[PDB]
RNA sequence: UGUAGGAGACCGAUAGCAAACAAGUACCGUGAGGGAAAGAUGAAAUAGUACUCAGGAAUGAGCAAUUAAAUAGUACCUGAAAUCGUUAAGAUGGAACGGAUUAAGAGAGAAAACAAGUAAAGAGGGGAAUAUUCUCUUCUUUAUUAAAAGAAACAUCAGUGAUU
RNA sequence: UCUUAACCCACUCGUCUUGAAACACGGACCAAGGAGUCUAGCAAAUGUGCAAGUGUAUAUGAUUCUUUAAACAUUUUACGCA
RNA sequence: GAAAAAAUUUUUUUUUAGAAUCUUUUUAUGAGUAGAAAAUCGUGGGGUUUGUGUUGAAGCGAAAUACGUGAGUUUUCGUGGA
């Protein structure tokens, strides 16, 4: 048996507990990016913040 | 409600009922106006002085009218005239009423309650 | 086309509001449909299979004709009905009646 | 005891979410269905109102 | 469901494959597999079949 | 494949328009249980402690 | 032995009671098999104490069946008694323990009206 | 989840699947990989047999970018033009279909399967299979070398 | 007390039932199950056995395949108790009257615009319900992903077989059970 | 992390922060330190057990007495099991209880475990006719004809035995 | 139903154990709490969608802004695996 | 797709099936620890549906001509006060 993989291939015996975070922010995350590029893009009188590359 | 920073939690709002300042104890001390005066200033609500008239309309006591005695605002009773109650010892207080089981008649009008008033005219 | 009146079977043999079947023993199982004329859990019962139907029911002690100037105040009945808009039915559908006139 | 993370990001498909939507209006659509879901609707004139 | 003459004749437009370009589902409309009826009993009673 | 549209009062009838394509398309709902399943699971919170 | 009754055999009289919850008072009285481990009893050591098993089963004509000969339904509100009332002959009614007095006098005398059974209409008064 | 698992199975029976003489312990042949060679090698030599030990060179700093290169056979190329233009070409023989393979992505163009013989194609590539030339030679196409 | 082998039971093995809970795959089922008890046709019975069978191991059909297939015969109705599949590989011209499981919409547009017939189950058993002057097909097993990981052993000698392998990198299996070189070979 | 918010397919007082509370408290350790047990009367006590009798005093009782309710009386919600009291019933020759099977006692019950319809006079509901005339229907009551249902017994068969 | 009777049978349960009624071990009694789980990565199976492609990743957009911490959309031709 | 009985030819009474993992029918079969499977049953919460509540719910104690092979379900009487 166990001839699904020769190995595991998890490694984190580096106390994993220890270094962990857990992320799922997202979509507020994006909000607020929105909400400070509204807030800039109204604030400069209306003029583009865009800028060529 | 449609409002996203004002709680709608029950656990908060009867915590603020609970440990209410006198002011706050004071604004929920409030009446319904009886109806002509309803209709004669177009006003729902007064809080009541200790020195108005109520009739009250719930419990065993209803449709008696008569001068409020007390106000305790702290708990939330308040007191009239012909709701006495002895003691178990035949000694006499009055029955504790909440104020929304009363309806306000007379009103006692001060300068500041006249200015309130005013202020809902 | 898309929907059959034995796709809808299929879709609703386990599933539907109006099936109920008993808790205190499982034996028997009902339909509460007012379009089927027979009120036992089976598609040939249900009014969601029957073709294009029209029916007269029973609510609150009245004859009913339910449907698939102005006259306002402001079992014969039964018979009348059922020769008018009409389709072993008929015998099903006379036996209902009957035992509605009979009692309400 | 709960670690935080429990599979809060699952994902399902583009194409199944839009068939789902497409598949319940068209089921929306049915009259019977309608009547199926509990819906009084004896009296409305038909279903695709 | 309520539907506008509005939202009705929109639903049609959406999977109708008129106007924004190329765009809608990156060129692609409409869930519609071969799946299908006449009915089952019709196709029995059939009087080849 | 024609529908009636209603007017304000229901007894009233303006004009009957071609149905969405959309009332033709399959009904898959096992599909749509398991979507609505998997989209709560989106919803919901796991809970620490 | 057994409970024949016109064409209606109920075959078991003494509904089984848990290994050794005679000794012990921990042990529940009703019925658990000691199938989750060895235990020297499902070994059928004869005499021991008689244990259940699928044989003893209600045959199929009558598989729920009451003496009245009507199978049970039980009735929370009157507008249940709608599809049931066409099938009187073969289901007697049971009105449910949480029932409010005016309501169940309601369902109980539109039951009777109803022309079927109730065998809690003697109750309740 | 839990309405399905192994535990609603196994609930009420005392040694849990897993063994009455047994007795399920903590770790009973040690960690992972670990008995490969000293007691786990049958294991390893019947389902894993290139595992152990090295082979070749060491390049040290390889980076992927260097040798990426999408190919594409020559019978799939014709595939690459859309279904009118695919009618187009057979009907006339007068032009060729000219493919560049590199907004498909790819870049060797090999030689596998077979052609509908006698028709012109030019083929635009970096690299090219020695039979995927031979045949777009033979079938009367041109390849065209291109960085 | 009667010597039986097995206590006398004939156990039956594979499928029992469908187990999908597709309406239209249990109104079809119901439909070849009544046509292959009525008509006794062992066509009928093939394909009410190949409706019940896994989905997964339910194949897809090439159209080049299909086509190859279809070649020497002039009666054009094909039928498929699988997904029929595009072809990109060549012209694929030549049109058809088949009946399916599942069409590709670039298969089914292919096949409709050469002047065919794509064919519904339902039409199937409508027309020819005898299944007489048709030609049925499968599409092939061909070794999928699962029968290249397994059969007998692929660390065994003299077998092929893909192992587990993650061999994208450049150090992965090659050495010792796998070389002639160090120790020995498969 | 501190503070301020908003939350929840979380926990619901042996759970959940050690802590729903006068808890980082009591208490323990020479000391570094260790570290608890611990919520619920009622709608209202501005309803909190008045008064009387017997009591040294605790307390008890009341023909007395608050409350809708005190076997709701403030270590007050509901109040399980172990355990033990009163009464009653049975039992009881070095165990005890059990299964299988009948018995005799003690209790409970009428819904299958009998009585359709008819006449007399009480209570309801409907439908039709053109709010009230006609008429159809169901419950209580008096007596007045049916019947069906199960158990017996013998006869008669079919299946199965034993007998001479 | 409960209750004794009387006839026939009936050895402490759990336990590891070849073999437990054992002169093998745990169990004064009752209540409540009390033990195959969750994540990661892999596999086959089956369901389900699409197919020589597939998966919208991160992210942008909105008359999305009680629910809405998801739902919706993909610019008026990246990446995984095949 | 009509069978019987009650009445006094004509009235009344009982019954009158179509759920394709469903229903009718036949024949065979039934040991079981470790172990694997399936069908159930019960508990907490959620969406959904259509109900129960102070003429007394949940809970609890005593039970029930009660139902189910069984886990259990349902009910009666008593308590109980949301």
């Amino acid at each position: 048996v166990a001839h699904n993989n020769v190995l595991p291939n998890v490694h984190l015996h580096k106390w994993w507990q220890h270094r962990v975070r857990v992320n799922f922010s997202k979509n507020i995350k994006k909000k607020k990016r929105r909400l400070l590029r509204e807030k800039r893009r109204k604030a400069n009188g209306g003029t583009p913040i865009e800028k060529l590359h | 409600k449609f409002n996203k920073q004002k709680s709608s939690s029950r656990r908060k709002m009867r915590k603020a009922h609970f440990t209410a300042p006198a002011g706050l104890r004071r604004k929920i001390m409030s009446s319904k106006l009886s109806k002509e005066l309803r209709l004669k200033y177009k006003t729902r609500s007064l809080p009541v002085r200790k020195d108005d008239e109520v009739l009250i309309c719930r419990g065993h006591n209803h449709g008696r009218e008569g001068k409020v005695v007390k106000i305790n605002r702290k708990r939330y009773k308040i007191y009239v005239e012909r709701v006495t109650r002895e003691k178990v010892n035949g000694e006499s207080t009055f029955i504790g009423i909440h104020p929304s089981n009363v309806v306000l008649t007379k009103l006692k009008v001060d300068k500041n309650r006249k200015k309130i008033l005013d202020r809902k005219a | 086309s898309n929907v059959s009146n034995a796709l809808v079977w299929e879709l609703t043999r386990k599933s539907n509001c109006f099936i109920k079947k008993n808790k205190a023993g499982k034996k028997g199982v009902f339909l509460c449909d007012p379009l089927n004329v027979n009120y036992k859990n089976t598609p040939s019962s249900s009014g969601l299979v029957k073709s294009n139907s029209t029916n007269v029911t029973l609510k609150d002690g009245k004859v009913v004709f339910s449907v698939k100037v102005n006259q306002h105040f402001k079992m014969k009945n039964v018979e009348k009905l059922l020769q008018q808009h009409g389709s072993k039915n008929k015998e099903k559908l006379l036996k209902k009646y009957k035992r509605l006139s009979k009692l309400y | 005891p709960t670690k935080i993370w429990r599979r809060w990001g699952r994902k399902v498909n583009l194409k199944e979410k839009r068939y789902a939507v497409c598949s319940s209006i068209a089921a929306s659509g049915v009259t019977s269905l309608v009547l199926a879901r509990g819906h009084r609707i004896s009296h409305l004139k038909e279903v695709p109102l | 469901c309520i539907w506008s003459e509005s939202a009705f004749k929109k639903l049609d437009v959406i999977y109708g494959k008129i106007h924004e370009k190329k765009v809608t589902k990156k060129n692609y409309i409409l869930p519609k597999s071969i799946v299908h009826n006449p009915d089952i009993y019709r196709i029995i009673h059939s009087d080849k079949v | 494949p024609v529908a009636n549209v209603y007017s304000t009062n229901g007894k009233n009838v303006v004009g009957e328009v071609e149905i969405p394509v959309v009332f033709q398309t399959p009904i898959r709902n096992d599909l749509i249980q398991s979507v609505y399943t998997n989209m709560s699971k989106n919803r919901r919170h796991p809970y620490a402690v | 032995a057994v409970k024949k009754v016109g064409k209606i055999i109920k075959k078991r009289t003494k509904k089984f009671t848990r290994f050794q919850s005679n000794r012990f008072m921990r042990v529940k009285p009703a019925w658990r098999k000691p199938r989750g481990i060895d235990c020297r009893v499902r070994r059928r050591y004869k005499g021991t104490n008689l244990m259940p098993s699928i044989g003893y089963g209600s045959n199929k004509k009558t598989k729920f069946l009451l003496p009245n000969n009507k199978y049970k339904y039980v009735v929370k509100n009157v507008k249940e008694m709608e599809p049931l009332i066409m099938n009187h002959t073969k289901y007697c009614v049971q009105i449910a323990h949480n029932v409010s007095s005016k309501k169940r006098k309601q369902i109980i005398e539109r039951a009777k009206q109803m022309n079927v059974s109730v065998i809690n209409a003697k109750a309740r008064l | 989840a839990t309405r399905f698992k192994k535990n609603r199975k196994k609930r009420g029976h005392v040694s849990a699947g897993h063994g009455r003489v047994g007795k399920h312990r903590k770790h009973p042949g040690g960690r992972g990989k670990a008995g490969g060679l000293h007691h786990m090698r049958i294991n390893f030599d019947k389902y894993h047999p290139g595992y152990f030990g090295k082979v070749g060179m060491r390049h040290l700093n390889l980076l992927k970018n260097r040798t990426y290169c999408p190919t594409i056979n020559v019978d799939k190329l014709w595939g690459l033009l859309p279904e009118e233009k695919k009618k187009e070409f057979s009907e006339n023989k007068d032009i060729a279909p000219v493919i560049d393979v590199t907004r498909k992505g790819y870049f060797k163009v090999l030689g596998n399967g077979k052609l509908k013989h006698n028709q012109p194609i030019v083929v635009k590539a970096r690299y090219f299979s020695s039979v995927a030339e031979k045949k777009i030679k033979a079938v009367g196409g041109q390849c065209i070398l291109v960085a | 007390g009667i010597a039986l082998k097995n206590v006398g039971r004939i156990k039956k093995h594979g499928r029992k039932h469908l187990v999908s809970k597709n309406p239209y795959l249990r109104l079809l089922v119901k439909l070849y199950n009544f046509l292959a008890r009525r008509t006794n046709a062992n066509f009928n019975k093939i394909i009410a056995k190949r409706l019940i069978m896994p989905k997964r191991y339910r194949p897809p059909l090439s159209l080049s395949k299909l086509q190859y297939h279809m070649a020497n015969h002039p009666n054009d109705i094909a039928v498929v108790v699988g997904s029929i599949t595009d072809d990109k590989r060549l012209f694929s011209l030549k049109q058809l009257k088949v009946c399916a499981l599942r069409f590709t919409e670039t298969a089914r547009k292919r096949i409709e615009d050469a002047g065919g017939e794509c064919l519904t189950f339902d039409q199937l058993a409508l027309k020819y319900p005898t299944g007489k002057k048709c030609v049925l097909l499968r599409g092939p097993t061909k070794a999928r992903t699962a029968e290249k990981h397994f059969g007998k052993a692929p660390g065994k000698p003299k077998s092929k077989a893909r192992p587990y392998v993650r061999s994208k990198g450049r150090k992965f299996e090659k050495a010792r059970g796998r070389r002639k070189s160090r120790a020995y070979k498969k």
